[PDB]
């Protein structure tokens, strides 16, 4: 292990989980505005919506009604998927910082003791 | 390391080499972030050149910084402007490689040597966009800027 | 003390969502504010070696950024406008930096005459 | 460290003064949620102290996060209940301030010491909804709860 390593995960890790809580609010709000119009409409790393349609693939009239469906539902999804991922960013941050504050504690320690030795050998 | 540490104010110049980016081929592998020289300064070697080198500098701590947080969450999220200065970023770490004469042994290539207005140039005309449509590897182990868009054209198939 | 006040909440406000900045594909106004006057009172904060100034025009400069004057203004001509505007008002407006210094704080009338300075250099500037 | 645990051991109590809450202008600063205390304990503060005291705690925590519903994702669908845990919560976030004597030459403001009974009984009537009728500032740097009452009177 390294401090220095620890330190940029660190720095990395505790931006991620910004950016990343940012987005779960957008997506919030999007989902929000696209679930209004969901109403008047059934009357007729977005998590993985991407990968169901695709699996399962591979006028005018129901157009609107999935294009509706689809972007609530991709906002629903990105919203979950941003939450999670700031959420594990949370804790491998707290993890990280416990990592670094032992390795920190035993590095004083380490150093400390050789400078003793030295002198008790004379 | 104290060694090394105490050094430091000895110096009036400091070119300080990487392990990361020899290891990423860059040679030499010197580190653009933390390589420091007394004479930097506009009143010295001139306004062209002190905008120019910090213009280098900020590119490349931008994108420094940028690296992890895409690699995570996907470059897709980059704006275009955002992409824009990544993908100079990158070409200008491989322009500031050099074939060294002295290295050929090594490289595989004729060593080069730059003159201060050449180097100020290339860079200058990377910062402004002039050579966004040639591919990265243009720029990689070249000597002067007209090099890259040689090898660039080179690459045929 | 006045207008330092003021860029250190921003600047507060800033660091919050400075993140999310160049991330923030469809950021809301409101955070979208937050971020153009931080940018603007970052470069503001910049200031080249060996050139100390006085305390009126540094309150000159903040008061262009923190009254929001220059959040139109693109970030990487802040500077070149500051070391302009600075220069003009250090020459044909001595008594207004004298007005700031004396009457201690940034009265009424100061503010005003800021207000006309700023802005029609401001467009003589950007023209 | 070794320095903070060892001191840890002997600690009954924290007291938890945070700029952020400062800058809420709720003084003294003193964070709600972070302060802890060994003896809050049924079995020594009682059982009715106990129940305020946690009660309150939860309104907070509640609070907390609910509020990234409210200002971001707009503060009008919130059930009959969210409504009402936001009001109380802000009002007992409020309440938990007071003006001290020491204050008093710079505020212009006669300090409160609140004796335990009156602070019960107070934050227990908010929890409980009999102040639902009153505006928040009405709570805000007073001390004894009729206190609260009695600016909201005057505020109107």
């Amino acid at each position: 292990a390294t401090l220095k390593d620890i330190t940029r995960r660190l720095k990395s890790i505790k931006n991620i989980q910004k950016i990343t809580k940012s987005m779960k609010m957008v997506a919030a709000a999007k989902y929000a505005r696209a679930e209004r119009e969901l109403k008047p409409a059934r009357v007729y790393l977005c998590g993985a919506i991407h990968s169901s349609v695709a699996k399962q693939m591979k006028l005018a009239n129901i157009i609107y009604y999935s294009l509706k469906e689809s972007t609530t539902s991709e906002q629903s999804a990105r919203m979950t998927a941003m939450d999670n991922a700031s959420k594990n960013a949370s804790e491998m941050i707290d993890k990280l910082t416990l990592t670094f504050n032992r390795t920190r504690q035993a590095v004083i320690t380490k150093e400390l003791i050789e400078i003793i030795s030295g002198a008790a050998a004379l | 390391d104290p060694a090394p540490a105490t050094t430091f104010a000895h110096l009036d110049a400091t070119t300080v080499l990487s392990r990361a980016i020899a290891e990423l081929g860059i040679y030499p592998a010197v580190d653009p972030l933390d390589s420091t020289s007394r004479i930097m300064d506009p009143n010295i070697v001139g306004s062209e050149h002190y905008d120019v080198a910090r213009g280098v500098q900020k590119i490349l701590q931008d994108y420094k910084s940028l690296q992890d947080i895409i690699a995570i969450l996907g470059m897709d999220e980059l704006s275009e402007e955002d992409k824009l200065t990544v993908s100079r970023a990158r070409k200008i770490q491989r322009f500031l490689s050099q074939p060294f004469q002295v290295a050929e042994v090594f490289t595989g290539h004729l060593g080069k040597l730059v003159p201060l207005k050449e180097t100020i140039k290339g860079f200058q005309q990377i910062l402004a966009g002039e050579y966004d449509h040639l591919p990265e590897q243009a720029f990689y182990m070249v000597g002067p800027i007209e090099e890259a868009v040689a090898k660039a054209d080179k690459l045929a198939e | 003390k006045q207008v330092a006040g003021t860029m250190k909440l921003e600047l507060a406000q800033y660091r919050e969502v400075a993140a999310f900045a160049q991330f923030g594909s469809d950021l809301d106004a409101a955070t979208q504010q937050l971020l153009s006057r931080g940018v603007r009172l970052t470069e503001l904060l910049k200031q080249g070696q060996y050139s100390p100034m006085a305390i009126e025009e540094q309150v000159a400069v903040i008061y262009a950024g923190v009254r929001g004057y220059l959040d139109k203004l693109e970030p990487s001509k802040i500077t070149k406008f500051e070391n302009a505007f600075l220069s003009h008002v250090i020459s044909q407006h001595q008594a207004l930096l004298g007005k700031i210094r004396t009457d201690g704080k940034i009265s009424e009338e100061s503010d005003a005459k800021l207000k006309e300075i700023v802005t029609n250099f401001l467009a003589g500037f950007e023209a």
